[PDB]
């Protein structure tokens, strides 16, 4: 008593999500929300594919040989989900949305009264150079992220178990370099 | 670290399910049938060379991979 | 005269290789690797999928109700291709697979007779950072590449269309800094 | 700028066919027949309000974007 066109609309519309995610650029903001949005319903319609065919082999009596391969299914998607259960803590944890947005390994945050700037990163390094300048606005390796309020002495690297604090040593104007309109702000890491 | 206590329970537990001498022997049938399906006509001396001789190998490398399972559990993102 | 259990497995494997792939980290090389690997043959597999369950809905006279549905799969499906065949151009550009194991939106490229070093990078920044040091190491914005040769006066940031020079304006050592075995190299954008 | 021809020229040709004034009727069919199948019984009111309202309004929103086959190319990163 379970209409099998089910399945194929649910493999035609997970095709779609699927076809869709893998070609929108990641650029803008609001691009980086359309595709965490159109992975997210990916990850729903994966999930409602794999219980209704679930669903339609133990129907028909023929899930005995394909059992394993769904608990399999099951155990990374489960683990997909308690990553996902990371990042939203990790969210709290620097109280920005970029960690949903972003895939990245690491992210640099630092906290003032104004606003809580968290941006990519890939690896902990020895040390980490952020650019001020050009409306200014702060980068990292190319993120970018918008100038709200000044910078502080001891920023943190942050994943879900690690976090590396660095604190800047020297800071380099547009005077010692002749880059224009740019500064420097450079920081170590603390052992 | 609480998906640690998890992670290492699973890893575990699945080191331990599989350290049984009946699990070889399933395994052995699983990959009998797997080329006894198929539409090549050479995969039955091609599982009766490769995999009744490095069978044990996988399992055993199985065996050193549990031994360690934070470095798993790293491996997936679930501990450090 | 077509195997339904077909569309099932292969609905199967794609399952398995959506839920893998979500859960592999990108910090080394072989991981990259694999999930670009993972990636692909998750793609093969929708593919698969797609023109069987088009195979089977023609077999059974209901692709009429989808038909519109399933050229938007090819379509967006022909963008991916498209979109494959510049990666594999722009690697070309930089001799480097980089652009293969990285999804970045730019690679900062510079070559000499040893090495070709390519970096990831999110966006055309008026100046860019690169920091050599601890056996030494490149990297940008935590992206790491192993130091081979020496260092460029003019490197080149390449998207797939623009392609934008930067040249070495200064060079921050370990004794205005402070930060021991630690090297800056500053470029600017040419305009 | 391959990749730009055939986006321009793909982008043009499905602006000239949603120009066709039958193509419009083809929408509002197939809008009421979305919501015909659907299990929800208000859906019936949902769509002769909302899309009898405001399908002109999306038609003619994607004419204002078919206008500048070089944006929507950008878009994709398929040019510029």
């Amino acid at each position: 008593s379970l209409p099998f066109g089910w399945l194929i609309v649910g493999v035609a519309l997970l095709a779609v999500f699927q076809s869709a995610s893998k070609i929108i650029t990641l650029k803008k903001r609001w691009q980086l929300a359309l595709s965490k949005g159109v992975h997210f319903v990916c990850n729903l319609l994966l999930l409602f594919v794999t219980v209704y065919s679930h669903l339609l082999l133990v129907a028909a009596g023929l899930e005995a040989p394909f059992l394993y391969l769904y608990a399999l299914v099951y155990f990374l998607q489960s683990i997909n989900f308690v990553r996902i259960i990371m990042r939203l803590w990790l969210c709290w944890k620097c109280r920005s949305k970029n960690p949903l947005l972003y895939d990245a390994n690491y992210f640099l945050c630092w906290h003032t009264n104004c606003y809580d700037y968290c941006i990519p990163y890939n690896s902990v390094t020895s040390s980490i150079v952020i650019t001020s300048g050009d409306e200014h606005d702060y980068q990292i390796g190319g993120y970018t992220e918008k100038w709200e309020s000044g910078v502080k002495d001891c920023v943190v690297l942050h994943s879900y178990f690690t976090s590396d604090y660095y604190q800047l040593y020297s800071t380099q104007l547009s005077t010692d370099t002749g880059v224009e309109h740019v500064t420097f702000f450079i920081y170590n890491k603390i052992v | 670290s609480l998906p640690c206590d998890i992670c290492k329970d699973v890893v575990t537990a699945a080191g331990d399910m599989l350290k049984d001498n009946a699990t070889e022997e399933e395994i052995l049938v699983y990959l009998e049938k797997t080329c006894d399906w198929l539409p090549k006509p050479n995969m039955s001396a091609s599982c009766k060379e490769i995999v009744d001789s490095y069978l044990p190998v996988i399992l055993d490398i199985i065996k050193g991979e549990m031994s360690r399972p934070g470095e798993v559990c790293s491996a997936l993102n679930l501990c450090e």
